[PDB]
């Protein structure tokens, strides 16, 4: 009986994810296109600045 | 050039010393002989590090021997997956490898049908034959030999191998046992195998050795100019 | 009839059959020691990824080849006008030292790369075999100094000097005064005959007496190592012993008497061509007939 | 041998239920909605800054939350520290044990710590009375090599192993104050969240596992790839993050939805990936991987954008400064690349 | 602990030669810069000479040039200054100070106890217009430094030092670079400026703060001190 704790307790892990609410996928895609637009112009990578202010100009 | 401010200046001097130290420990590594160490936990690797040398993790032994620095690493404590870290040794001189000739009749203490000399042609099959070490060479160790002669007339050579059809001699059973393991790699062309029989030997073991990474180190001394 | 005075008594000839012999053949070795060289040049400048100590010794080899094919077209018209030079008088001293100077690196390159690989086979565990690409730069240049200091006092000399209506650009005449670049010229191919038969010889016993012999690539790298000594006493040893002939003529005969010379000066200019084919031969047995290139 | 069984099977009725009620709540897809948006274009990035020095392969590197210092750990047995800015080098560590794996940079910039087959995660003060680095502490408690390793503060690290485990430790006293046991594989990589209550770890067996810092519990379980999971980094808002196996393909996941949202693949593409991660804004998604460069692809819209070539062996590490500025990449050639 | 420790000096006929030695314990000797700093017996500060890490870089002051050789010897962790053709005006305090050079460092952090030395019988100028300030415990009181020149550099630091001399005390450093503390200065000193005019704010004055302190500028190799300004109670 030495497996039937970790069997035992894998059951109860497993009912643990199982109760875990869940949302749609529109909603998670929406937010992620969000964020995304908002910080659009901060991200120097998709936006590249003059090599006036570049670091490693 | 005349553009940096004093402080700027100071660093970069610090920069070069920091650069020179780097280079002198460079050479004083490159000036050194890597070795790795494999087999079975009971093959026989201990008795070849004492030989050598006369808690978890990696273990490293460092021996000296006319005047070059060997050190040996040993990777029986990682119990965890071997592709994932093997990589880690690609470019060492050579492979050190451990078999048991006394294991012929006995099996794993897991598996009562996996015997355990079978379980080391396995591991020296996947490790000879690997992506990693298709070009380092490999000195292979047969290590309980009074106990195989003492062995080999009580219990027939023939159990381990059922299609066995010589006599009980003591040095045929060895040569077939080397012509078994030895046809296991299938480059033959970029890996040579060196195969030696020690039981108690002293300083037979560290001299083969020796000889062995010299024959590596000329070959690998002829890819320098070309004319191999 | 024969006698001319330089700047001492020098018998001076001027023969029918180097016009026919010399275009030919060293047009053919121009020809194909330019495209053996560039190629392998701009394979080494561009193709490999990293420099070794022993890469470094070979292309100062290779640039030294291409720099002794390349000043060659011009004796090509010194040949086909018997001896006429219309080039100038700066344009002959300074092709000579070109020539002096590139035939003695080349032979220098032979010797150090046969003593890198001696170092290399017979002292395995040794610091030459494992030094940085900074310290091999620093020997090619101190290498190439030695022969540019050597062949240096080749551009201050009396040339274009008129003999019978036509001016000579030669320095290896048939004179009476031991002049130096003839023992440079023994010089260099005597000492280095014996380095690298040493070095050759050595290699091989060591390689036998260790038994590597029964691999393949081990016979390989055997006879490519035979077919350097080989090539080398083939292109450096006629041009020798004319000379040596020449010399005991010298000696027995005197200078008094021109005309006796007349088939030994002929010889030695025909076989001085294999100088010259010996920069030719060479790129294919270092560069390209290796395993790696 | 009965109950093992019956407990066998309500787990597959658990797994099931699982695998239904994620079915329900994918009502769409992450590119369905995305067609839409104007599409980045073109990424060209050129190198600005070549670092040297290391003489073996690099096996890991940490930007300094300053955005010009960085760490870099290589086989040499040395741990290099970077000003990015001049190719100056700060400081040079030399490891006692030198088969190294990963490497960490503290965010208050005091501490960096690396760990490898030794089993032991080293921590090491660089701003001390005198002169010179000196070891500060000594971890001991992994029975397997550290694969990763994160700075909480300066206080506390979480590292993980391949003895199957994660711990999270105390530094000041040596101790291993939680343990994560969920498992079945080695584990190769972590990350943390920009909020510090939440990591992810990617193991061998083709799991990544949402752990909780404080409670010490699994909370989520991710499946989906086919082979070991060598990288993971959170998507920058933290609700996202992004796994690179050895089937050669890149995962996105949410944490709300417990799902995959979208696959980055290719199919000329067969080699596996070595490292990943995000930039600033999150809508470019960098991946090394072992056919020598790096690529950068459109994270919304799993279309290439750009590529990232010129080393000559595999890319084994990379990372984003904390602004966006830069992007540094470490490979088996012994070399550091800046990118802008 | 971190102790720098010199030795010599004395009475030195004029014209007459003398060598001066420190010796270090407690830190890596040979990591550091070393500098010697001068002290009259009523006036401010004067740097003399500086010797890099590794000896590659030395450096002397204009009026000291020629006379005077710096060396140190490393595994014996030792300093030395060796001075030929003595004159009346070399009668001073010599310090010893260890400088670190590297992003992010602190130089000057420590300075060492110096020896009294007693003989019988282009620049930037850096001005301190205040000579006394009185001041009372608990106000918050304001030290001003100019420079001739601008201190402000391409690469965006300020090299400007802030240090403070207790009565019989070596000096010790509070600011550097303009405006970043020292790791065992108290958080009520504050530093800021702007290339050319430069302040030290003290802000609940305590009745350790009474002193003489001093601005340096680190951009020219000629380091420069300005006059002291001393604070009384
Ligand atoms: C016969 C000769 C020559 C011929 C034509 C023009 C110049 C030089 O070639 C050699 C030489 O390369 O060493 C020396 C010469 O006198």
């Amino acid at each position: 009986t030495a497996s039937i704790a970790q069997a035992r307790k894998l059951v109860e892990q497993l009912k643990m994810e199982a109760n875990i609410d869940r949302i749609k996928v529109s909603k998670a895609a929406a937010d992620l296109m969000a964020y995304c637009e908002a910080h659009a112009k901060e991200d120097p990578l998709l936006t590249p600045v003059p090599a006036s202010e570049n670091p490693f100009r | 050039g005349c553009t940096l401010s004093a402080e700027d200046k100071a660093a970069v001097e610090r920069s070069k010393m920091i650069d020179r130290n780097l280079r002198e420990d460079g050479e004083k590594a490159a000036r050194e002989v890597k070795l790795l160490l494999l087999g079975a936990g009971e093959s026989g690797k201990n008795t070849i590090v004492k030989q050598m040398k006369i808690t978890t993790g990696i273990v490293e032994t460092h021996f000296t021997f006319k005047d070059l620095h060997f050190k040996m690493f040993d990777v029986g404590a990682q119990r965890s997956e071997r592709k994932k870290w093997i990589h880690c040794f690609e470019g060492v001189t050579a492979i050190i490898f451990c078999v048991a000739l006394s294991d012929y009749d006995l099996v794993l203490a897991e598996d009562e049908e996996m015997n355990r000399m079978h379980a080391s042609m396995k591991l020296f099959d996947s490790i000879c034959n690997n992506k990693w070490f298709t070009d380092t060479s490999i000195i292979l160790f047969l290590n309980k030999k009074d106990l195989f002669e003492e062995k080999i007339k009580k219990s027939p050579l023939t159990i381990c191998y059922p299609e066995y059809a010589g006599s009980n001699t003591y040095e045929e059973a060895a040569a077939y046992i080397q012509c078994q393991f030895e046809d296991l790699n299938k480059r033959k062309d970029t890996k040579e195998i060196y195969t030696h029989f020690t039981c108690s030997t002293d300083t037979k073991n560290v001299q083969f050795v020796f000889d062995a990474v010299t024959d590596v180190i000329i070959k690998n001394n002829l890819k320098d100019c070309g004319l191999f | 009839h024969f006698l001319e005075i330089d700047k001492k008594n020098c018998c001076v000839f001027r023969d029918d059959f180097i016009v026919k012999v010399l275009p030919p053949v060293l047009g053919l070795e121009f020809i194909f020691g330019l495209l053996g060289n560039g190629l392998a040049l701009w394979i080494f400048c561009f193709h490999l990824k990293s420099w070794k100590s022993s890469r470094i010794f070979l292309f100062n080899l290779a640039v030294a080849d291409f720099l002794l094919i390349i000043c060659l077209p011009f004796l090509m018209d010194n040949y086909v006008r018997r001896w006429d030079w219309k080039f100038g008088d700066i344009p002959c001293r300074l092709m000579l030292f070109m020539l002096a100077m590139n035939r003695q690196g080349s032979i220098i390159f032979l010797t150090v790369v046969a003593v890198d690989r001696y170092f290399r086979v017979v002292h395995p565990h040794h610091a030459l075999n494992k030094i940085s690409n900074r310290t091999a730069a620093i020997i090619s240049c101190l290498l190439w100094g030695i022969t540019i200091g050597l062949t240096v006092h080749l551009l201050k000399k009396k040339m274009p000097i008129q003999n019978g209506g036509a001016n000579l650009c030669s320095s290896f005449s048939i004179c009476h005064t031991f002049q130096w670049h003839e023992a440079m010229f023994l010089l260099e191919f005597f000492l280095p005959l014996g380095i690298i038969l040493f070095c050759s010889a050595r290699i091989i016993w060591s390689l036998r007496q260790r038994q590597m012999d029964r691999h393949a690539k081990i016979k390989r790298a055997i006879t490519f190592i035979m077919v350097v000594a080989i090539v080398f006493v083939i292109c450096f040893l006629p041009s020798v012993v004319v000379r040596i002939r020449i010399f005991w003529l010298l000696h027995t005969s005197g200078t008094q008497n021109c005309e006796v010379y007349r088939s030994v000066d002929l010889a030695f200019f025909i076989t001085l061509s294999f100088t010259y084919m010996n920069s030719m031969l060479d790129p294919v047995v270092y560069y390209f007939s290796s395993p790696s290139f | 041998q009965s109950e093992l069984d019956q407990l066998r099977q309500e787990a597959e009725q658990l797994k099931n239920q699982i695998r239904d009620a994620r079915k329900a709540c994918a009502d769409a897809t992450l590119s369905q909605i995305t067609n839409n948006i104007d599409p980045v274009g073109r990424i060209q990035m050129r190198t600005r800054r070549t670092l040297r020095g290391h003489l073996a392969k690099i096996y890991a590197m940490h930007w300094g939350t300053d955005s010009r210092l960085l760490v870099s750990a290589s086989q040499d047995g040395k741990l290099i520290i970077w000003d990015s800015y001049t190719t100056n080098k700060v400081h040079a560590i030399p490891l006692r044990s030198s088969w190294v794996m990963t490497c960490a940079y503290a965010p208050s910039g005091n501490y960096v710590a690396c760990g490898g087959l030794d089993n032991i995660c080293s921590i090491y003060n660089l701003k001390t009375r005198e002169g010179n680095v000196r070891v500060s502490r000594e971890l001991a408690g992994h029975t397997g090599y550290l694969s990763c390793c994160r700075f909480l503060d300066d206080n506390q690290i979480v590292t993980s192993s391949g003895d199957t485990t994660c711990a999270l430790w105390d530094i000041e006293t040596g101790q291993q104050t939680t343990t994560f046991t969920g498992h079945t594989g080695d584990v190769m990589s972590l990350s943390l969240a920009p909020d510090t209550r939440l990591f992810v770890s990617g193991a061998c067996d083709a799991s990544a596992k949402l752990w909780d810092v404080r409670e010490g519990m699994c909370r989520q379980t991710f499946t989906g790839h086919e082979s070991d999971i060598n990288a993971i980094c959170f998507f920058p808002n933290g609700n996202a993050f992004a796994t690179g196996s050895d089937d050669a393909t890149c995962r996105l996941f949410d944490l709300r939805a417990d799902q995959e949202l979208m696959t980055y693949s290719h199919d000329n593409i067969i080699c596996g990936i070595t490292s990943v991660s995000f930039s600033k804004s999150g809508r470019l998604l960098l991946a090394g991987y072992d056919d020598f460069n790096c690529n950068v692809w459109d994270a919304l819209k799993a279309d290439r954008a750009g590529v990232l070539a010129g080393h000559d062996n595999r890319v084994s590490c990379l990372g984003v400064t904390d602004d966006g500025m830069a992007v540094a990449t470490g490979s088996w050639d012994s070399f550091l690349k800046i990118w802008n | 602990m971190v102790q720098l420790v010199e030795s010599g000096g004395g009475l030195v006929q004029p014209g007459g030669s003398r060598k001066l030695s420190c010796s270090a314990s407690g830190f890596a000797f040979s990591s550091f810069g070393m500098h010697w700093v001068r002290q009259a017996p009523e006036k401010g500060l004067e740097w003399v000479a500086y010797i890099s890490s590794g000896s590659g870089t030395i450096y002397y002051a204009d009026t000291v040039k020629g006379r005077f050789t710096i060396s140190r010897d490393d595994p014996k962790n030792t300093l030395f200054l060796q001075m030929t053709s003595l004159r009346s005006e070399d009668t001073a305090m010599y310090y010893c100070v260890r400088s670190i050079y590297y992003y992010g460092s602190s130089p000057f952090d420590f300075w060492g106890q110096g020896t009294t030395l007693t003989v019988s019988s282009s620049d930037i100028v850096m001005t301190q217009a205040t000579s006394s300030v009185p001041v009372t415990p608990g106000e918050s009181v304001s030290i001003s430094c100019r420079s001739s020149k601008s201190l402000l550099h391409s690469n965006g630091n300020t090299y400007l030092y802030w240090f403070l001399q207790r009565p019989g005390q070596s000096p010790q450093l509070l600011i550097y670079r303009m405006s970043n503390l020292a790791s065992g200065v108290p958080d009520r000193f504050s530093g800021s400026g702007s290339g050319t005019a430069f302040t030290l704010t003290i802000s609940r004055l305590e009745a350790e703060d009474v002193g003489v302190y001093y601005c340096m500028q680190h951009l020219e190799y000629p380091l420069t001190f300005g006059a002291g300004t001393k604070l009384e109670l």
